[PDB]
């Protein structure tokens, strides 16, 4: 049997997704966090503010 | 007042009286099953002191995971023990550790305020005495936290956060390359 | 914008690498300081050769040997990234004086501009 | 009082209660007829367990006030996340017992 | 929460009066029972000019 | 400040007379961990919220890789797992 | 078909939970009279419901009456 | 790293004197500072409070 | 209280334990009636001894019947 | 041991206030809200800028916002008793989860917009507000089975 | 005051008697799934068995010379109090609005399920025997491994919570019924839920006659029945938590109740009925929970601790520290965080 | 740029075939560049010292502290350049060491000292028994790991009492307080000697030495130099206690008193080990002072590439000996070298210029380090700590020139036939010629520390 080997990576994560996957399709999550979190400044495209508040003392 | 929900905060006394069984045990895993009843004690302290969650929270790590830690080596490769506090292993003990419980109290008396005297000694083992500290009433505290506010330190202070990620990379990265043995 | 009231302080210029927020400030902040920068870009590149130069500082690993077998890549990563940190020190500084200072030329106009921010 | 502390106090003597049954009327009568050795992945086990355990004690309060961190903490604690999971990208590597006695190799003649 | 905070002056006031009207009946009865002996019971402890609130009381 | 001054000295004087059994002083040194911070934390219970007690969660989870690193040195206080030995 | 049997040790392990949660239902409503239960509302009810106590029981709608402010309570304690 | 403190109302007061450089005038910022000293402490309100007990027990 | 649970220890040693196990089988079943053999000597009531017993099995046999309550 | 102090005396210099009542007045929070604001405000400033010195606007604001929110409770006691009496009703039970009676709360409100003509303005203006009729939230669990009847014939007659 | 105490003493023979008809329960339940019948003899109709087999074991009462008593007379006690009992004290949804618990939940029933682990390793600590607390060693080893990953997810799912008091969750999950429709990773708390109390496929440290024809120590006698209800009761206690938290009390019926109590009572009749409809709920989700425990017992076998400590340490952890990338990730990318 | 480098070369290390000697070559260039483009910070540093503060508990005073790090990321560039050219996987942490050491020169509030003195000391832990089949090592760690918990707990102690009569943290926000609450003094010399558990004050005095004569000579240079430096530069960075209030001159008159006593000693690891001590218990001096910096910013690195140097020239002269010592420590007896200067005298010479160094002999080192103390001295008015420590320069003179004198007597039979062994022989000649050549720019520094 076959383990991954980098040189090819298109080859490479298909025979590691396909041989050793269960590290695979967790990196694939830990990959889906962060870059989908920088994918989003346009995707909320100013959706909403929260608006909290602790007490709003005023001005004169 | 009900006379005993009033000393029940002494419980110190309970602290020593395991502490001293802590260093004279006869097995030597007897004495670190005790530790937890100390542990345990400290919590009971902390709940009562007001701070119930970091009791909790030692109930959860300490004897949660270090304790256990300590029963899980004293399994395996366990030490060859004295058998206890012999008198000739009580040799030289009274002789250096009556002074020093001596000196470690006037420590404790030198944690005291601001006196240039003696006076600062004798005024932190009266300071129970001419005073009961007065609690007050909710001025404007809109939102309930009490760990939650820990966390908005450990915002502020993010640094020392990702330093002690630092400290438990060494934790898990030390005893792999210190007992692993490659090959 | 992007948060609440709440500040985070950081002036940042050490060993320990940080980075900047959205925005509310004086100093150097986060997307303008790779941008405004100058013909230093490839300084990152310099390094870029630099901890790739590891195969220059091979004199004789191993016997009778050279060219360190392909983990040169790895080297290589690292020979961007302290660059980047070095063109990331290229701070000038965000609109004080007293320096090279085209930050008055080539960011004095877009605070300009952008006038509703 | 009066709420809980009723179980935590009445549990430990039903406790008592029940064992201190029986060891009056079980019958005794004793008749009579009545170092060590070790491996890594026994040990390292259970010390890498404990600072598994208190980075959750880490996450713990941020997980309490998740707001009133809104866009920061969540980067803080990305960056903590990061900082452990390459220490767990360093532990994959090599924690696993090996069989010790398996051989192949070929067989020669002159 | 807003809710909250258009009770907050109010119930803090609730208690203002009543943190007024403590304070001084406790200033009172210490000058009951520190009279004879000329003392300063009538002097603040905190060195600023400001009103504290009293505290530590012995029961 | 009783309740901590008290366990850490008996703590400390517990790792000085300790003419047996190495882990009983291990431990001892370990409860001095928890000797302070019941100095700690009722300093910051008689001041204020979180300016100590920050320290203490800092303490803590300090001291578990205080206990880590002890472990798996004190396995290293011999040979390793197990040979001939004298 | 169903095992009528096998059914009737979980059908009294559903009726002593079962009455086992109406016996809390109750004994809470019979506490705290014929109302619901309030959950920790933490800081908060101590400044609310301690201040109800101060005044009343259960809750009540007028303008106030207090004497000498309904005997304002000042909460003491010992020194650690 | 000063979280909502029940003595924080002696920082600024303290802060200040020292917004000026009085703290090179050595003395300015003393009143302020030992006021909170007795946030801190409560020490002279504890004097203070002896001595009165000590009169409660003439009596 | 007794004669309702009634476990067992297996000593089991031939043929006879092959009968043994066709009574834990679910024609004639063990636990309609209660028998719930544990393998431990002190958790045990009774010792079904089944199957031939050697010379040489006997001296274990009594030292697992003396580790066995009143 | 929290044990009570409950001294009692009474000082001079000043007309004494009228207290408020129970946990009731959540549902009334608002209600002051609007009318009492600037009295509020102006006390909250005067306690803030006096660094310290607190105990000095009581005999001014201290008297008058209290004036204020008892004023705002004799009107709703006269104006709509009973619809605020089933809506508290409603509100001591479900924990004071707010949303949990968020029928009887238009009742009240067409109530006091009709005769003491006040509003609820929560500020911010992203959202919609108090008209939600759910949709994907967490409505009630138990819904005020004394009111259900009201809002009911409110629809009905009304 | 009397009121409190005749509640606690319902609750605690609800909670004994209860686990105490389980194991004839279970017993039952595998007989049907092993194509046979349980015990149907006992008394009356037969469903008294265990209650007649726990006056049965008291009366035997062994010690062995090779241990102290001290620590094993008492360290199946210390089981029975805290893993078993005193996890209640967080009442884990006392299955009502109300419990018997002031607040603060989860991380109680964290510290205990915790402080259950050397109550099992000081028990097999006992007899000095050099083949017994390596086995002591190894059950406790894997029981740690995946209490560490029972902590570590439900730290997790209160992210959508953020509210650390017992309710707060439960009423956050009434929209939704968002303890699994969200998230399926309740099967990996459940096969987490078997390991950290092994009641399980594993059966790992039940070496019973591969070790010297014993083996936890056999401490028959009272200690035996400790053990035995300890565990029975820690397994209706973990899957109690499964339903308290990320499978969910409160059922969508009772939310429906407002088109159906608002069409039965008039106003507030004692409250008769709403926390007996709502204690249906919380116990038909919770035996249907464990007669999953009683499919696992009879349908896979023992799990090879190497294999073990594989499935924990390689496997599992990872996957969960992706899920825990993503669920701080996706709230705060799709619109945003929670507040308490 | 370290934190990088860390997460960088730890997955480096995973997936790695066990070569495990090349990692260094790369984290040794990488270092070097990192030096050689972050050295532009320095135009940015000071015009008039001005410190910049990360996030109000992290402090960067660039004038002291941009040096310390510099001399770290040296020495630090020399031991990758000693492992290069025995070994175990073990870099990740050197760097991780000096990432908690760099922390404590940074470190302006007790929070992040604290955590950093602890990691660094968690640091020292495992790399004295990473070479784990030894009998030596494994004693020592135990030893230096204990000790390191004592004086950890009197760390917090002494910041705990801090914190119970302040309710700050900083000491920023000491600022001169003039009235001086008693106890302010006691706690800050509690934590004055809490930090100095690393120098060895003679009464906390034997236990590092034979941790030191227990590690392999490829480790204890590490760590006879690191928190040598690391503690006492968080140590005159603040100035805790102005003078001493008589606690601390006691300490170092037992000190270079009562360890140069400790002059009969055959083991070299025990010699060059108080070597190390007594000098680092000169710069205990002007820790007794205030205002006065550049006498210990400059007695540093015109100690610790002399410290150094020595270390690796005695590493040179394993190669001489006809007879080695255990598989993981080689010479440790002086009377092991005794013809050297029949062998290849050069380094003979760079034996001689390095010991002379530690004498103090003036023309290279000797007025330049200890002339700045000595000025510092006497500008305070410690009359009587003068020739105290000028006894302790003599007296110390005396075990140095031991080494010289057993170094260069009479061989009994080597000379000359062999292969080479170089390219690391540039490491220790420019060493050696900044040793023996600063005084040709021993007039530029005090101009370029005059403007920062
Ligand atoms: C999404 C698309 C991205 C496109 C980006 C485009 C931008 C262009 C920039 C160009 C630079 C390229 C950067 C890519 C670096 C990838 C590293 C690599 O692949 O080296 C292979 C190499 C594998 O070793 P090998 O011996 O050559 O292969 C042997 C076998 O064939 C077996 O080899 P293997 O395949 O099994 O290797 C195992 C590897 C799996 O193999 C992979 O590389 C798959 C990873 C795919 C990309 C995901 C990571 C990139 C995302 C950004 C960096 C996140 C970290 O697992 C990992 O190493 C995980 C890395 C850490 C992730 C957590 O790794 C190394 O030897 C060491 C290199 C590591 C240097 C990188 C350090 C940078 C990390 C930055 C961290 C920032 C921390 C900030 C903290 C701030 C604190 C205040
Ligand atoms: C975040 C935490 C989640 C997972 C991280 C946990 C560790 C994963 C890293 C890892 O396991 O790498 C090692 C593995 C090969 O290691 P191995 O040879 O088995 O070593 C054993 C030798 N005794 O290597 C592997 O094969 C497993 C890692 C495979 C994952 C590779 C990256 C997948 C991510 C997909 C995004 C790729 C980016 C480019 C996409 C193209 C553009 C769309
Ligand atoms: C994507 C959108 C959503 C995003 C959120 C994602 C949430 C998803 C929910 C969680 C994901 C589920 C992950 C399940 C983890 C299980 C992984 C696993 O078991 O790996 C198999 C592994 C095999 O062993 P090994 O030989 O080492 O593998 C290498 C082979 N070359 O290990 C083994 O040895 C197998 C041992 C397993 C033991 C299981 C025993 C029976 C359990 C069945 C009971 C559960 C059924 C009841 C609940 C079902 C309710 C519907």
């Amino acid at each position: 049997a076959n383990p991954g080997f980098w040189n090819g990576p298109f080859r490479y994560l298909r025979w590691s997704a396909h041989n050793r996957p269960h590290l695979f399709f967790a990196f694939a999550i830990g990959i889906a966090g962060p870059v989908a979190a920088l994918t989003l400044t346009p995707l909320r495209r100013k959706y909403l503010y929260p608006d909290h508040s602790p007490l709003p003392q005023s001005y004169p | 007042m009900y006379l005993t929900y009033y000393f029940i905060e002494i419980t110190i006394f309970l602290a020593i009286l395991c502490t001293i069984f802590i260093i004279s045990a006869k097995n030597p895993m007897v004495s670190i099953l005790y530790m937890i009843a100390l542990f345990v004690i400290a919590a009971m302290y902390l709940y009562l002191i007001g701070l119930g969650i970091f009791s909790l929270l030692y109930i959860m790590i300490y004897i949660g995971a270090i304790a256990v830690l300590f029963l899980f080596i004293i399994t395996l490769l366990d030490i060859n023990s004295t058998e206890l506090s012999v008198k000739s292993n009580i040799r030289d003990l009274p002789l250096v550790l009556i002074s020093l419980i001596v000196l470690t109290i006037s420590g404790l008396m030198i944690y005291s305020n601001d006196s240039i005297l003696i006076n600062k000694l004798l005024e932190a083992f009266g300071n129970d005495y001419n005073t009961i500290i007065t609690q007050d009433w909710f001025n404007i505290e809109n939102t309930t936290l009490l760990t939650t506010i820990g966390n908005v330190l450990l915002t502020n202070n993010a640094f020392i956060l990702l330093v002690l990620a630092i400290v438990l990379l060494l934790g898990i990265i030390g005893p792999i390359s210190i007992t692993m043995k490659h090959k | 914008s992007t948060p609440l009231v709440k500040t985070s302080v950081n002036y940042s210029y050490g060993d320990y690498p940080l980075i900047d927020a959205d925005p509310h400030f004086k100093r150097v902040v986060g997307y303008m300081r790779p941008s405004d920068y100058g013909v230093i870009g490839l300084a990152t590149a310099a390094l870029p050769a630099g901890i790739c130069f590891a195969e220059w500082l091979d004199p004789v690993k191993g016997k009778f040997a050279r060219p360190s077998v392909k983990f040169l890549r790895v080297a290589t990563m690292l020979g961007f990234a302290v660059g980047f940190g070095a063109a990331y020190a290229r701070s000038s500084l965000r609109f004080f004086g007293v320096t090279e200072n085209a930050r008055e030329y080539k960011k004095d106009e877009a605070q300009m501009a952008a006038r509703k921010a | 009082m009066n709420t809980f502390i009723i179980f935590i106090i009445l549990i430990p003597i039903v406790g008592f209660a029940l064992l201190a049954v029986n060891i009056l009327l079980a019958v005794y009568k004793p008749y009579n007829e009545k170092r060590l050795a070790f491996n890594a992945a026994f040990i390292l086990v259970a010390i890498l367990f404990l600072p598994f355990d208190l980075e959750i004690s880490t996450l713990l309060p941020y997980v309490m006030s998740i707001y009133l961190v809104s866009n920061y903490g969540f980067t803080i604690v990305l960056l903590f996340l990061l900082i452990l999971i390459i220490g767990f990208v360093y532990e994959i590597n090599t924690n696993a017992l090996k069989i010790n006695k398996h051989n192949k190799p070929n067989t020669d003649s002159l | 929460l807003w809710a909250r905070i258009y009770l907050m002056p109010l119930l803090q006031a609730e208690e203002d009066r009543q943190t007024v009207r403590r304070s001084i009946a406790q200033l009172e009865r210490e000058k009951e029972i520190m009279k004879g002996t000329g003392f300063d019971v009538d002097k603040s402890v905190y060195n600023d000019g400001k009103f504290h609130a009293p505290a530590l009381m012995i029961p | 400040m009783f309740i901590g001054t008290i366990i850490l000295v008996l703590s400390f004087l517990g790792f000085v007379f300790n003419r047996r059994n190495i882990i009983l002083a291990f431990i001892c040194l370990e409860t001095m961990l928890l000797g302070i911070n019941l100095i700690l934390l009722r300093n910051s219970v008689l001041f204020d919220d979180i300016s100590g007690s920050l320290f203490a969660i800092v303490i803590i989870i300090l001291a578990g890789v205080e206990s880590a690193i002890g472990l798996s040195l004190l396995v290293s206080y011999y040979r390793l797992r197990g040979v001939i030995n004298s | 078909a169903i095992p009528f049997e096998a059914l009737l040790p979980y059908g009294i392990i559903f009726g002593l939970l079962t009455a086992g949660g109406g016996a809390m239902q109750v004994l809470h409503v019979y506490r705290n009279g014929g109302v619901r239960d309030r959950f920790a509302i933490d800081q908060w009810d101590s400044q609310m419901m301690e201040r109800d106590l101060r005044l009343n029981g259960g809750q009540g709608r007028k303008q106030v009456d207090q004497a000498t402010a309904p005997e304002a309570f000042k909460h003491n304690h010992v020194w650690k | 790293t000063g979280g909502r403190n029940r003595c924080f109302s002696e920082w600024q007061s303290f802060m200040h004197c020292t917004a000026k450089t009085d703290a090179k005038s050595r003395a300015q910022c003393l009143p302020n500072f030992e006021d909170y000293m007795e946030c801190l402490h409560h020490t002279k309100e504890k004097a203070r409070l002896r001595e009165i007990e000590s009169v409660l027990k003439q009596k | 209280a007794r004669q309702g649970s009634f476990w067992p220890v297996t000593f089991g040693l031939a043929c006879c334990a092959v009968e043994m196990m066709h009574v834990s089988a679910p024609r004639y079943d063990q636990d309609r009636l209660g028998i719930i053999f544990r393998a431990s000597p002190r958790q045990s009531d009774i010792m079904i001894v089944a199957g031939t017993l050697t010379n040489k099995m006997a001296p274990v046999l009594r030292q697992v019947y003396d580790q066995m309550p009143e | 041991p929290f044990e009570d102090k409950a001294n009692m005396p009474d000082n001079v210099p000043d007309v004494v206030e009228v207290g408020a009542t129970s946990a009731p007045l959540l549902s009334a929070s608002y209600f002051i809200g609007a009318k009492c604001k600037p009295y509020n405000d102006d006390f909250m400033l005067c306690r803030e800028e006096s660094q310290g010195s607190g105990a000095i606007d009581c005999l001014k604001e201290g008297r008058r916002v209290t004036r204020c929110a008892v004023s705002v409770i004799e009107d709703i006691n006269k104006s709509c008793l009973d619809e605020f009496r089933l809506h508290w009703q409603c509100l001591e039970q479900n924990n004071h989860q707010l949303s949990g009676c968020r029928k009887a709360e238009a009742l009240l409100n067409k109530c006091v917009f009709t005769k003491l003509n006040l509003e609820k303005k929560i500020p911010g203006l992203r959202p919609d507000e108090e008209p939600v009729f759910l949709k994907k939230d967490p409505w009630i669990k138990p819904a005020v089975d004394d009111f259900k009847s009201v809002r009911a014939y409110a629809e009905a007659k009304k | 005051m009397i009121i409190n105490i005749v509640e606690i003493l319902i609750f605690l023979v609800c909670v004994l008697f209860s686990v105490a008809y389980l194991t004839v329960a279970e017993r039952k339940t595998l007989a049907y799934m092993q194509r046979r019948l349980g015990p149907n003899f006992v008394g009356y109709y037969g469903l008294l068995q265990a209650f007649a087999d726990a006056v049965k074991l008291l009366l035997k009462e062994i010690v062995l010379p090779k241990e102290s008593n001290y620590i094993i007379l008492v360290i199946s006690p210390l089981i029975t109090l805290i893993t078993a009992l005193i996890g209640w004290v967080v009442i884990p949804l006392g299955p009502g609005i109300t419990l018997g618990e002031l607040n603060l939940g989860i991380l109680f029933s964290l510290a205990i399920g915790s402080l259950g682990v050397f109550g099992s390793l000081l028990s097999g600590w006992s007899s000095n025997s050099k083949y017994s607390l390596l086995g002591s060693i190894r059950s406790t080893a894997q029981l740690i491994s995946y209490e560490l990953i029972l902590t570590s997810i439900f730290i997790i799912i209160i992210m959508f919570v953020s509210s650390l008091n017992i309710t707060t969750i439960i009423e956050t999950q009434r929209v939704v019924w968002y303890c699994i429709p969200l998230l399926p990773l309740l099967l990996i708390f459940f096969i987490a839920s078997v390991a950290e109390t092994a009641r399980p496929p594993f059966d790992l440290t039940e070496s019973e006659s591969e070790l010297v024809a014993g083996y936890f120590t056999e401490y028959s006698g009272s200690p035996f029945v400790f053990f035995f209800l300890a565990e029975y009761s820690n397994i209706i206690l973990i899957s109690a938590f499964n339903g308290y938290l990320l499978l969910g009390g409160y059922l969508s019926f009772n939310y429906s109740y407002l088109f159906n109590i608002l069409f039965n009572d008039y106003s507030y009749v004692s409250f008769l009925f709403e926390g007996l409809i709502n204690s249906s709920a919380y116990a038909i989700k919770l035996v249907f929970l464990m007669f999953s425990f009683i499919w696992v017992r009879a349908a896979f076998p023992r799990f090879t601790y190497d294999n073990l400590i594989n499935f924990c340490w390689i496997i599992l952890l990872p996957l969960l520290f992706g899920i825990f990338l993503i669920i701080p990730s996706t709230l705060y990318i799709f619109d945003s965080f929670p507040t308490l | 740029m370290l934190i990088l480098a860390i997460i960088s070369l730890i997955t480096f290390v995973s997936m790695s075939k066990l070569s495990d000697n090349r990692a260094i070559i790369r984290l040794i260039n990488i270092y070097l560049i990192l030096v050689l483009v972050l050295d532009s910070f320095l135009y940015l540093l000071f015009l008039n010292n001005q410190t910049y503060t990360v996030m109000g508990e992290l402090l960067i005073f660039n004038s002291f502290t941009f040096y310390i790090d510099m001399l770290i990321y040296f020495i630090m560039i020399v031991i990758s350049s000693l492992y290069g050219y025995p070994k175990k996987e073990l870099i990740i942490l050197f760097l991780i060491n000096i990432l908690g050491a760099l922390l404590i020169v940074h470190s302006n509030d007790f929070i992040t000292l604290f955590v950093a003195i602890e990691l660094q000391s968690y640091s020292i832990y495992l790399i004295t028994a990473i070479y784990n089949s030894s009998y030596k090592a494994s004693k020592a760690s135990m030893l230096y790991f204990f000790m390191g918990g004592i004086l950890s707990i009197l760390i917090a102690y002494s910041i705990n009492t801090y914190y119970s009569v302040l309710n700050s943290y900083t000491l920023h926000s000491l600022d001169s307080l003039i009235i001086n609450t008693l106890d302010l003094n006691l706690i800050l010399i509690a934590l004055s000697l809490g930090l100095l558990f690393k120098i060895g004050i003679a009464p906390l005095h034997k236990w590092l030495i034979s941790i030191y004569e227990n590690t392999p000579i490829l480790i204890t240079i590490y760590i006879s130099l690191i928190p040598k430096i690391s503690i006492l530069s968080y140590l005159v960075l603040s100035n805790i206690s102005i003078n001493s209030l008589v606690i601390s001159i006691l300490a170092i008159l037992t000190l270079l008193v009562g360890s140069v006593g400790g002059l009969l000693q055959i083991k070299i690891k025990r010699l060059l080990a108080f070597s190390g001590l007594t000098n680092a218990g000169y710069m205990m001096l002007l820790l007794l002072l205030n205002n006065n910096e550049f006498s210990y910013l400059y007695y540093i690195t015109q100690y610790s590439i002399s410290h150094l140097a020595i270390f690796m020239i005695i590493i040179f002269s394993i190669y001489y000996i006809n007879y080695i010592n255990n598989q993981y420590n080689p010479i440790i007896y002086v009377n092991q070298l005794k013809g050297l200067i029949h062998d290849n005298a050069y380094l003979v010479l760079s034996m001689a210029i390095v010991v002379f160094s530690f004498i103090g002999i003036p023309p290279l080192l000797g007025f330049f380090g200890k002339l700045n103390i000595l000025m510092s001295i006497l500008n305070n008015g410690y009359y009587f700590i003068s020739i105290v420590l000028i006894v302790a320069s003599l007296i110390s003179a005396l075990y140095y020139l031991y080494l010289l004198n057993v170094s260069i007597q009479d061989k009994n039979n080597i000379l000359i036939n062999s292969n080479e062994t170089v390219s690391s022989v540039l490491s220790y000649i420019l060493s050696s010629l900044i040793i023996l050549i600063t005084f040709g720019f021993i007039y530029n520094s005090l101009i370029i520390d005059i403007f920062n």
